């Protein structure tokens, strides 16, 4: 069951220098976007009589 | 990761968001274009600034990529940071700068930057000894530059005790240098004539290398003047 659930989810956890032009662009984007009810239903195991 | 030019695209990249970077800064002088190589530098400058280990990867940087001058430039500007920065020269920086700069680089700016760290940082009172025993540590680490930077830390200033040449000339003799003890005996002998350590060490090295005729003619050079006893008669 497991295996059919972690089946559906990619596993990719292209090239090389236009990488690194992505990480620039990637920079200039971020650069930019810098710029007493609970206690119902328990029990006391005493008789009522007993509490002055 | 399988290609250097991408690692140093990939390397400016990174320290574009990354100021404080000793290692990426000296990957990125090793982009292997000396012009290059320089800008980088002036641009890791440009980038956190030369503070304690930027400046010898620049010292280094100078080492490889240039001469003896800009070298020595380079030596002053970090001795002006190690007062104006307020980082002092530590000696086993010294040591290893002087070793990987003969090890990979030119020996010239290892002993330069021996010169700044013995006159500049280590000298304590006006005897230099300890830098001397550092000196010679170095030089069994190193090459002939560090007995070289002790003889310019003891010839140059008045010398005390000849021994420190006497141990030099030894030195050049375990280097197979005759004439660079010929100059030595010649410093040590105009600089203190008042033992048998300057023209009496020259006369045995020349005696003991294997030339009968040039151990004559040491021997008529430093018996005819004479400048000692009886002593050089018997040699």
């Amino acid at each position: 069951l497991l295996n059919q659930k972690l089946g559906k989810i990619k596993t990719l956890g292209d090239d090389t220098a236009a990488w690194i032009e992505r990480s620039r662009q990637l920079q200039k984007e971020k650069d930019l976007a810098e710029k007493a009810r609970d206690l119902q239903g328990l029990t006391v195991e005493h008789a009522i009589d007993s509490f002055r | 990761l399988e290609e250097p030019e991408d690692a140093r695209i990939m390397l400016s990249r990174a320290v574009e968001c990354c100021p404080t970077s000793v290692e990426l800064w000296l990957a990125l002088a090793r982009l292997e274009t000396y012009e290059n190589a320089r800008k980088v530098l002036n641009k890791a400058r440009e980038n956190i600034p030369t503070d304690r280990h930027i400046w010898i990867t620049a010292a280094k940087l100078e080492e490889a990529n240039g001469n003896t001058q800009m070298v020595e430039k380079i030596i002053d500007r970090a001795i002006t940071s190690l007062r104006a920065n307020g980082v002092e020269i530590n000696r086993e920086q010294w040591i290893q700068d002087a070793e990987e700069c003969d090890r990979a680089g030119s020996v010239a700016t290892c002993q330069a930057v021996m010169r700044a760290v013995i006159g500049i940082g280590i000298e304590e009172e006006d005897r230099k000894h300890t830098w001397m025993e550092d000196a010679d540590s170095c030089v069994a680490h190193n090459a002939l530059e560090c007995a070289r930077a002790i003889y310019a830390y003891a010839l140059q200033v008045f010398p005390s005790k000849k021994s420190v040449w006497l141990r030099a000339a030894y030195f050049e003799k375990n280097h197979g240098t005759r004439e660079s003890l010929e100059a030595l005996l010649q410093r040590a002998v105009a600089h203190c004539p008042k033992a048998e350590v300057l023209w009496l060490m020259g006369a045995k090295s020349k005696w003991l290398a294997g030339d009968v005729p040039a151990a004559r003619s040491i021997l008529a050079l430093a018996f005819q003047a004479n400048p000692n006893s009886e002593e050089i008669w018997l040699a």
